[PDB]
């Protein structure tokens, strides 16, 4: 019962378990990745950072237990074997651009391996390459980004944040530890309510904070001085893809004359082009929209009514005209200069 | 023999350029220019690179001064010059071009052949991206006649359904042929005059247009009437898309004006049979129009989609800064 | 040589020739300091040069001086680590510095040649404060048989505009002077705006004499082009966001304090005329990275 506008996009529920239809001693799919796919439908989702780490760990474990075919080499056998695996993982839940880049890099590494070395040597080399990739592309980039962004915070500021993101929390905690004084405002939105993680982390750190909901955003903007945001992907034309609601904040901040800053790493650069905040998104379970009113819970048995649809988007796109600065591990650049610099 | 034939071909080309033109597409123009340049390379005497560069520069200046409006010829000339420079720099390993080698001609000919082969397969690459921008039950508006837009819409029409609105340009009504050709393929079409562009914008989803030339800073040289269309589209924040290949990019800035437009006889507007009234009335009939780059959203080329700010970088990898002015 | 000799040489070089910017004097002073050394280790020379640049910066507080010093420091040493004898390295760097000084002095003619073709025939041109490169541009334009009219601003508090007006009158050009509070009133008759620059920032904006921001906004309200003329050695690494992000060592000269400079955003600028070519504000981000080798 999807909306005709979003007919193409598939809709899934959280109670259609796929594990019932195969043997308990799994042989079709490696058991560790079966556990990972099962966990994908419960949690372990945070800005494509934890998901990529878990996927790489599972891939390392799978590569650990491999047997060279008598009449074949590793390069073709492993590549042909891996396809049903992440095909099933995609069947569990749609992927993200970071995972696509990671699997592309892994396939490129696999293809380049020569046949001169032994199986054990190749396995050790692949593990070392994966460890180098994860160490270089995530941790050091975060440290450099925090170091760069430390210079844009001053005493007496009021910074506004949205949603849950590890990078922003790390930056704020490091800046506070360095000996600077300020206060923070947190904005949340139904139905996930992910801002409570950030609120709890900031309270435990020892930073003054305030909390409110999205529709009152125009009430508190006269006090704010900066807006700090994360991202999920970076498109070729320079747009920013994030959780639904970011574009509203950008528009109202532009209307109130407040600068906007976006933090991201350099391994999330995608090659897709989009011109509107529509079309290419992902739908979610509509039953989460049911309000727990306590008494007379409306929308109960919403399928009974003839014409009634519930919509639940996950993503939106922000044009480059509403962003004033982008901070990556290579430095600080204007938004419209993103494709020329990073393309190389 | 060879010299007489080459001179005759050059004179015929210049005369055809001077006396208006004909029903020839841009691709034919580029192919003819490349063939002429290759013929000049094959059958002329030169020892070092300096003589060849000077001869090519002189011929390019002549054929460019033949007709200012046309721009693909200068682009091809500059591209050939850059190819020659690259080949000489490779073989050699302020500068001097007096050193002699015996492999330059074959390499240059092979490079020109590769360029022609690449030029042949261009329309299909642009058409292949149609399905990512057109969806079911949408209204699209275009102006004038353009082969690239025609192929772009025809490719997408095979799987989805939509409605098209065509606005005629009426110093010489050409949207009629475009509408007829679109209707023959089985697409809903509507013909409407220039006066009602603004009143219709509230029911349009996208704008797709062609162009004549692309300037360095992303500005446009389009047919007359495109400026008002762009302004109306901007008023409603409707996206705008330009379909154009790579040989329509030139390393010039909008500073000359004057000959920027192209004026024709006022016979098209006011008939000669108006009598003495045609003795104190001034009639002006421009053809081309200038469009600033703030009104363009995307560029669809034979390699992908790029923002208008990226165009500058492309130029840096296409033409040497020395050969900007012939 | 000591710091007193440095300051004396700097001031004497400035006073001897009035048609010279601060950056050229600083570069010449640094070259003279290089020629009068006696050390034996490279990084000792580096420390000496850094101390000299820091001392020189304290006398005159202008944006171009620091950028010129840094560019001179990191351009002088492309290849000076090969041999084991200090003399050869010192000679090579002296030659490189002389080449850099030679290449510096040809920028104005290139800027004028590239920019003089944008002026129409019979046009009104607005300008702010005094700048030599604008005067050179106008001289090149009038040398090509063209006619135009010029409006200028008194440019408080030093009345710098009257000096440019007097210089213009020597070339028999119609020139008029207006008040500092009548810019919006007079924007109606103008056709294009050409101003100088004191420094180019990463995002494309500029830093200039106080009063440029209001003129830029007023010109934007009525859709008039805004042109900027600048030089390569005025590129600085800074990313300000608003008017209070500018470092205080440039604002006040050594509200009621009357700050001397202000910052203009890249969204109010049409084209930039530098010795590297003609660049939109979007290409400055790449060109600055490429320049800072």
């Amino acid at each position: 019962s999807k909306v005709s506008l979003f007919s193409h996009l598939p809709q899934y529920s959280r109670q259609n378990s796929l594990t019932q239809f195969m043997s308990i001693p799994s042989s079709v799919i490696h058991p560790a990745m079966v556990r990972l796919g099962l966990q994908y439908s419960q949690g372990l989702v945070s800005g494509s950072n934890a998901r990529c780490i878990a996927l790489l760990r599972a891939l390392q474990q799978v590569i650990q237990d491999y047997t060279t075919p008598p009449n074949e080499e590793l390069s073709r056998d492993l590549v042909n074997k891996l396809k049903p695996y992440m095909s099933f993982l995609t069947q569990c839940r749609p992927l993200s651009a970071s995972m696509h880049n990671a699997i592309k890099f892994l396939n490129k590494e696999i293809t380049s391996v020569g046949s001169s070395k032994r199986e054990e040597e190749a396995k050790s080399e692949l593990r070392a390459a994966i460890d180098r990739y994860v160490q270089e592309k995530i941790v050091l980039a975060a440290q450099a980004i925090s170091r760069f962004a430390y210079q844009k915070i001053s005493n007496g500021d009021v910074i506004l944040v949205y949603g849950c993101s590890s990078l922003v929390s790390r930056i704020l905690q490091e800046a506070w530890t360095e000996g600077r004084r300020f206060r923070v405002v947190v904005v949340d939105s139904r139905p996930w309510l992910e801002g409570r993680h950030t609120l709890r982390s900031l309270v435990h750190a020892g930073v003054p904070a305030s909390y409110l909901l999205i529709p009152a955003a125009s009430y508190v903007l006269p006090e704010v001085s900066k807006v700090l945001l994360g991202a999920h992907a970076l498109l070729a034309n320079g747009s920013v893809m994030s959780r639904v609601g970011t574009a509203q904040l950008a528009l109202v901040a532009r209307a109130h004359n407040v600068p906007v800053l976006v933090c991201c790493e350099t391994y999330k650069f995608c090659e897709r082009v989009q011109t509107d905040a529509f079309v290419s998104n992902e739908l979610d379970d509509p039953d989460d929209l049911q309000c727990k009113r306590g008494e007379h819970v409306a929308l109960a048995n919403w399928q009974n009514h003839a014409s009634l649809r519930l919509l639940n988007l996950v993503y939106d796109v922000t044009p480059p005209e509403l962003v004033d600065l982008v901070i990556t591990e290579l430095g600080m650049i204007p938004c419209s200069s993103v494709p020329v610099v990073l393309r190389v | 023999a060879k010299g007489s034939e080459l001179s005759e071909r050059i004179e015929s080309f210049v005369e055809t350029l001077k006396r208006g033109g004909g029903p020839r597409s841009s691709e034919e123009m580029a192919r003819e220019t490349l063939g002429l340049l290759r013929q000049i390379i094959t059958d002329h005497r030169w020892s070092n690179a300096g003589e060849l560069m000077e001869l090519i520069r002189r011929e390019g200046r002549r054929m460019t001064a033949a007709q200012p409006s046309e721009t693909t010829v200068g682009n091809m000339v500059r591209r050939v010059l850059k190819i020659i420079r690259e080949e000489y720099g490779r073989l050699h390993g302020n500068e001097d071009f007096s050193f002699h080698y015996a492999q330059l001609q074959s390499n240059i000919i092979e490079a020109i052949n590769e360029l022609l082969v690449e030029l042949e397969g261009t329309m299909e690459n642009i058409a292949a991206q149609a399905l990512e921008h057109i969806h079911s039950n949408e209204v699209i508006m275009t102006i004038g006649f353009s082969r690239t837009v025609e192929a772009f819409l025809k490719e997408a029409a095979r799987k989805r359904k939509f409605h098209v609105i065509v606005a005629e340009c009426a110093p010489f009504c050409q949207g009629h042929e475009m509408a007829v050709n679109l209707s023959k393929a089985g697409i809903e079409t509507t013909v409407m005059t220039d006066a009602a562009i603004f009143a219709v914008m509230s029911r349009v989803n996208k704008v797709i247009i062609g162009t004549k030339t692309i300037l360095a800073n992303g500005a446009l040289r389009a047919v007359t009437g495109t400026h008002t269309l762009a302004l109306a589209a901007k008023h409603h924040s409707t996206p705008l898309i330009v379909c154009a290949p790579m040989f329509k990019l030139s390393p010039q800035f909008p500073n000359e004006e004057d000959s920027f437009h192209k004026f024709v006889a006022p016979e098209e507007v006011l008939p000669f049979t108006e009598g003495d009234i045609l003795e104190k009335v001034s009639v002006h009939c421009p053809v081309f129009d200038y469009v600033p780059p703030e009104l363009i959203t995307l560029f669809i080329s034979n390699i992908g989609g790029n923002a208008p700010s990226y165009i500058y970088r492309l130029m840096s990898e296409l033409y040497h800064p020395d050969d900007h002015v012939l | 040589m000591d710091d007193k000799e440095l300051i004396e040489y700097f001031k004497s070089q400035m006073k001897e020739d009035p048609d010279m910017a601060s950056a050229v004097a600083a570069i010449r002073t640094l070259l003279e300091f290089l020629k009068r050394d006696k050390g034996e280790t490279i990084q000792g020379l580096r420390a000496n040069l850094t101390s000299a640049i820091e001392t020189l910066c304290g006398v005159d507080s202008s944006v171009a001086v620091s950028s010129g010093g840094e560019l001179f420091l990191r351009f002088i040493s492309l290849a000076s680590l090969e041999y084991s004898d200090y003399s050869k390295c010192k000679k090579i760097m002296i030659e490189r510095g002389e080449l850099f000084l030679r290449r510096i002095s040809l920028s104005r003619n290139k800027i004028a040649d590239l920019c003089h073709t944008f002026i129409k025939d019979g046009a009104t041109i607005l300008t702010h404060a005094y700048s030599r490169v604008v005067l050179r541009v106008l001289e090149a334009a009038v040398a090509a048989k063209k006619r135009f009219s010029v409006y200028v601003t008194e440019s408080q508090p030093d009345l710098s505009g009257k000096k440019m007006a007097k210089a213009l009158c020597h070339l028999n050009v119609p020139v008029t002077v207006v008040l500092d509070a009548a810019v919006g009133y007079i924007m109606e008759k103008a056709d294009l705006v050409i101003v100088g620059a004191e420094g180019v920032v990463e995002n494309g904006g500029i830093i200039n004499k106080i009063g440029t921001n209001q003129m830029a906004v007023c010109a934007k309200a009525q859709n008039k082009p805004f042109y900027v003329v600048a030089e390569s050695f005025k590129f600085v690494r800074l990313f300000p966001l608003n008017q209070q992000d500018v470092p205080d060592k440039f604002k006040y000269k050594a509200k009621e304090e009357h700050p001397w400079v202000d910052y203009t955003a890249p969204s109010l600028i049409t084209l930039l005329f530098t010795d590297l070519g003609v660049l939109t504000p979007s290409a400055v981000s790449d060109e600055l990275i490429k320049l800072y080798l």
